[PDB]
């Protein structure tokens, strides 16, 4: 998501944004037919993406407001809005995807599946 | 039943229809650092691709890596152009894996040339291997093809190997 | 109907077309390849053939900026026809003496 | 410097150890910085020369300079493929009581090289199997092995026992049709090698038969070629980096070819020198010495072609080569032509 | 169906005119050509030594042997081809049909004996 | 303008693990006037290059120094002034990764730039300051020049 | 079971060479100077005589006659 729509000219906040642009994200209307246990998962992935990214920032000076002069340091963990709504839904979408379909003959793709 | 549909094993869903044996040796010995080419070679080479459908799109042949000594393409270059051969190919495949041979430091700045890294369908490191191109791996370039571009733009790309990776092996020897 | 051209769009851009010569191997391909890619104009030039079984062999002629395409081609026809009556004329004269200085 | 680089990279082919390197013909528009390599008809004119270095009856040697290897692999495939010939199509078969099979018997006569010039007779159209004058050639072969009246009483040799108890193709006869007995004079249409053995006979046993030779190319078949071999080898052109004295000048001539290298002795003291680069058949046998492999340079002038063609005698070979360019310049016209009726 | 006498049978996946043949400097063109991937797996090292054998007897004129357990070895047949003018090791430098400019790679050329199979 | 980046560098290695390729060597060099390391893969086929030569290397976003970033197609027929008349050496590549530092847990200013010249890498280190400039898929000119 | 009149690879006839080969092997001449002699200088001549098997003489004994 980040290399196919890469944003110039976007705000790249993150941190306290990304987990609060998330959850807005999951709560509506749809990922409520999704598991709830998916939807967890999601959660757990998008928090570890605000941790690195509020190391880095400590690392390379905290961004005070956007502002930093070096904007080369923007780029290290950048993820910006348009990319938090894409990879949400690919997500959903994907996990939607997956689920088997009904008449699928279950049975016998795993007799065939334990010969092969 | 079609092949297009059935490209991935149902055992483990890794991809069974993939390249195999001289179009797996082409394609690791055309993406390794050496392989450079001059205009003529590497038109000759890309012009293998245009046929069966191919022959009603404008190839795009990417600016040279070598420019001034003497103007010359990489291997690695003209493989790309089998993922997106034209400007109006809308795919753009992306991949980040570790070779077999990978040294185990230095992710893409290995020794052995073995970490692939593939951006907007053009590959920046690597050799391909069976790894990125054979059956039995969901690291492979077509399964990436395949879960985000669809089932037609995989099938598209496995054909233009089938074409170009016998040509330069015949001709290279 | 040896040779049939055909466009690279619907929009039948001309910079970029595709001769299909009916009959032809790698020995007319290959031979006008190099005469028409020695044409500044011309940015790519290549031959593909579509199976071994049908003898015919596509050319493709993509020019730098305006030029129909037929234009390199025919030059480079024109090229290879001069470079034959050339090497023809000096091998033979060449025979010639060789038999003299023998004789 | 780089500039010493990039002229062997665009004139020399350096064959190495473990592969040739410059393979790649690069003289095209833009490939280089400071080069101009657009066509330009006069320059090519000034460079181009042909040299025989050798002609002998079915034997031609001659050496191409400043052509590139696309137009000279064209003359190759045009002499190995596209020269037409004259061999036998159809052949009407009666009474073969031999040994050999009809049709292991019809392919061997097709095989048979006939010395009837291709430029005079024209291509039979589709079916059209009755032929014509002009079309075909017809030759009868008929041949009755027997007993020796006079023979000795062992008889161990065959030659001794039996009277043609082999066929040759001095049996085959020419049976003249509407002018052409007037048009080639008698013995200008005959099997060229004359002691090719057909078939064998016992005795009683005879082969009858009547042969259609008609004009082909050999795209077609691989008896309609006119060449034996037709084979083009860049010029070898050895260098020795370092000069190379002493015992060390007998290894370098013997792990060359005989008469590539000649060992002289300047001051008494033996010194090598390249005399005939010519003959040197490229074995490589000098990397398997280590201190020589890094005394000399093995590699092949890229534009200096050796051309060797041999003729299987229907034609002669400088007739063949002229023959050859002509049918590359008959291909080029065709496709103009189309392009004048297109617009 | 074709077989090589190495337990290597094989099926003609294409009949290609002499012209797009590859061609050695003496001007043999190869009748067959057989893919190099099948030796590794297989391990026929065998096959190898006979194209080997076979180029030196031929240019000799003697009929070398390959008997089991003994035969010609490696090093004097290598010592043959070098008399005859012929690469030790039996890699010749060929020139490609199709493109007419020299193949990268030394290929090894030889003789060998191939049966036809009933199917 | 359209320089991105431009020091003088020193050669310290040309092969740390052996020569792996014949054409490429992966030359590890030094900069005088910051502290800069450059990691960079050459031909040197056509361009040799020795344990002890100094170089120029300049990085620019356009080859025509009038700052006209015009690059539909890359055209090598056409011949007008540019940069690379004063350069020996030229490559075309694009960026494609910029990380930090790992080595430090505080307080920390290197970053890595990474460009893939068809293949042929190029990682550059450094002060932020020094690669400022450089972003992600970004297109840029390597241009070269051995100093006496 | 007769000798082939062209070579299979290069073409040359070979056909003519078969009565002179055996009659050279017949005096002193070696193999290889015997095909030196009738002219097969490239491998791919040389192996068809020196492979060839003669057993259309020994066919013909069981000929009718």
């Amino acid at each position: 998501i980040k290399a196919v729509f890469p944003c110039p000219s976007e705000p790249a906040l993150s941190k306290n944004e990304l987990i609060l642009t998330t959850e807005s994200i999951m709560k509506k209307s749809e990922f409520l037919c999704c598991q709830d246990s998916f939807l967890q998962e999601i959660k757990k992935f998008i928090k570890g993406v605000s941790e690195k990214i509020k190391k880095t920032r400590d690392k390379y000076g905290i961004n005070d407001n956007g502002t930093t002069e070096p904007r080369v340091l923007y780029q290290l963990d950048r993820i910006t809005p348009t990319q938090v709504e894409k990879f949400l839904e690919t997500c959903r979408d994907k996990y939607m995807r997956a689920q088997m379909e009904p008449g699928s003959a279950v049975g016998a793709l795993c007799a065939q599946s334990i010969g092969e | 039943m079609g092949t297009k549909a059935n490209l991935v094993t149902p055992r483990n869903g890794e991809p069974l229809i993939a390249a195999i044996q001289d179009f797996l040796t082409g394609a690791y010995l055309l993406t390794l650092k050496d392989t450079f080419f001059d205009r003529a070679k590497a038109c000759q080479i890309i012009a293998s691709i245009l046929v069966g459908k191919d022959e009603k799109i404008k190839v795009r042949l990417p600016p040279p890596t070598i420019l001034k000594p003497v103007t010359l393409w990489t291997g690695k270059q003209i493989f790309s152009v089998i993922l997106r051969p034209s400007d109006d190919n809308p795919v753009r495949a992306n991949l980040r894996t570790k070779g077999k041979q990978y040294c185990g430091k230095g992710e893409d700045l290995c020794a052995n040339d073995s970490y692939v890294t593939i951006q907007n369908s053009e590959l920046m490191s690597g050799s391909m291997d069976k790894g990125t191109l054979g059956s039995g791996s969901k690291n492979n370039i077509f399964y990436i093809l395949l879960r985000d571009w669809g089932q037609n733009e995989a099938a598209d790309a496995m054909s233009r190997l089938a074409r170009l990776a016998p040509v330069y092996l015949s001709n290279r020897g | 109907k040896t040779a049939l051209e055909m466009v690279q769009a619907a929009g039948t851009d001309r910079h970029c077309v595709t001769f299909v010569l009916h009959e032809e191997d790698h020995t007319l391909g290959n031979s006008l390849r190099y005469m028409i890619m020695k044409n500044p104009e011309v940015e790519f030039c290549g031959y593909t053939t579509t199976h071994p079984s049908e003898s015919k062999i596509n050319l493709r002629i993509q020019t730098r900026g305006t030029l129909p395409a037929v234009e390199p081609f025919q030059r480079g026809l024109n090229e290879l026809m001069n470079v034959c009556q050339h090497v023809l004329d000096k091998f033979e004269a060449s025979i010639k003496d060789y038999k003299d200085q023998k004789a | 410097a780089a500039s010493q680089a990039v002229e062997e990279m665009r004139s020399r082919v350096v064959l190495g150890e473990f592969g040739v390197r410059n393979v790649h013909t690069t003289d095209f528009p833009g490939n280089y910085s400071g080069y101009d390599d657009a066509w330009d008809q006069d320059r090519f004119e000034k460079n181009f020369r042909v040299d025989v270095v050798h002609m002998d009856e079915n034997s031609l040697e001659f050496d191409m300079v400043g052509i590139d290897a696309a137009i000279a692999n064209a003359f190759r495939r045009i002499l190995l493929a596209e020269v037409p010939t004259m061999a036998v199509e159809k052949v009407l078969v009666y009474n073969n009581t031999s040994i050999v099979q009809d049709e292991i018997l019809a392919h061997r006569l097709g095989l048979i090289p006939i010395h009837a010039d291709p430029r005079l007779f024209e291509y039979r159209n589709q079916g059209d199997e009755e032929g014509t004058e002009i079309d075909t050639l017809q030759f009868r072969l008929q041949v009755r092995c027997t007993r020796n009246p006079h023979a000795a009483k062992d008889s161990s040799d065959p030659n001794e026992l039996y009277v043609n108890h082999k066929v040759y193709t001095r049996h085959m006869t020419w049976i003249p049709l509407g002018n052409q007995a007037d048009l080639f004079p008698e013995g200008t249409i005959r099997p060229v090698h004359d002691d090719i053995l057909i078939a064998q006979l016992r005795p009683g046993q005879e082969i009858d038969l009547l042969m259609h030779c008609v004009k082909g190319i050999g795209k077609d078949h691989a008896k309609f070629s006119p060449v034996a071999t037709a084979s083009y080898r860049l010029l070898p052109d050895i260098t020795l980096l370092e000069p190379v004295e002493g015992e060390a000048a007998e290894e370098l001539s013997r792990c060359f070819s005989p008469g590539v290298i000649e060992v002289q002795e300047v001051q008494g003291k033996k010194v090598a020198r390249v005399a005939n680069p010519r003959l040197d058949t490229f074995s490589r046998e000098i990397f398997r010495n280590e201190k020589l492999k890094k005394v000399v340079r093995l590699a092949r002038v890229r534009d200096h072609y050796i051309f060797s063609v041999e003729s299987t005698g229907v034609l002669p070979p400088d007739v063949l080569v002229s023959e050859a360019i002509k049918v590359l310049m008959g291909k080029c016209r065709r496709f103009l032509d189309e392009l004048d009726a297109v617009q | 169906k074709f077989s090589s006498r190495h337990g290597q049978k094989g099926v003609c996946g294409l009949i290609v005119p002499q012209e797009d043949m590859p061609f050695c400097d003496s001007g043999i063109c190869p009748d067959i050509i057989m893919n190099p991937h099948g030796f590794p797996s297989r391990m026929t090292v065998g096959k190898l030594i006979e194209l080997l054998a076979g180029k030196a007897g031929v240019l000799d004129g003697r009929f070398h042997y390959g008997t089991a357990f003994g035969g010609s070895k490696v090093k004097d047949v290598c010592e043959d081809l070098v008399r005859h003018g012929y690469n030790y090791l039996g890699k010749d430098y060929v020139t490609s049909g199709i493109t007419g400019e020299p193949l990268e790679a030394y290929i090894y050329f030889g003789p060998v004996y191939y049966q036809k199979l009933k199917h | 303008a359209g320089i991105l980046f431009e020091d003088i560098f020193d050669v310290k290695d040309i092969d740390p693990e052996g020569k792996k390729f014949d054409r490429v060597s992966r030359l590890h060099c030094e900069s005088e006037s910051f502290k800069m390391d450059l990691i960079l893969d050459v031909n040197i086929q056509i361009y040799p290059v020795d344990l002890g030569d100094k170089f120029r290397l300049v990085i620019a976003s356009t080859l025509y120094e009038d700052g006209t970033l015009d690059d539909g197609e890359y055209n090598p027929t056409d011949d007008r002034p540019s940069r690379a008349d004063q350069f020996e050496y030229v490559m075309y590549g694009k960026v494609y990764r910029i990380e930090g530092d790992e080595t430090s847990t505080e307080a920390a200013t290197r970053l890595s730039a990474y460009v893939s010249y068809g293949g042929l890498l190029m990682r550059l280190q450094g002060d932020a300051n020094n690669l400022h400039g450089f972003e992600v898929d970004s297109r840029v000119y390597l241009l070269m020049k051995k100093l006496a | 079971m007769i000798i082939p009149v062209r070579c299979f690879t290069c073409g040359k006839i070979v056909g003519n060479k078969w009565e002179a080969y055996l009659g050279l092997l017949q005096a002193e001449y070696t193999e290889g100077d015997a095909l030196d002699a009738l002219g097969l200088k490239r491998y791919c001549c040389r192996r068809m005589l020196l492979a060839h098997v003669d057993l259309i003489e020994k066919l013909l004994n069981y000929a009718p006659l």
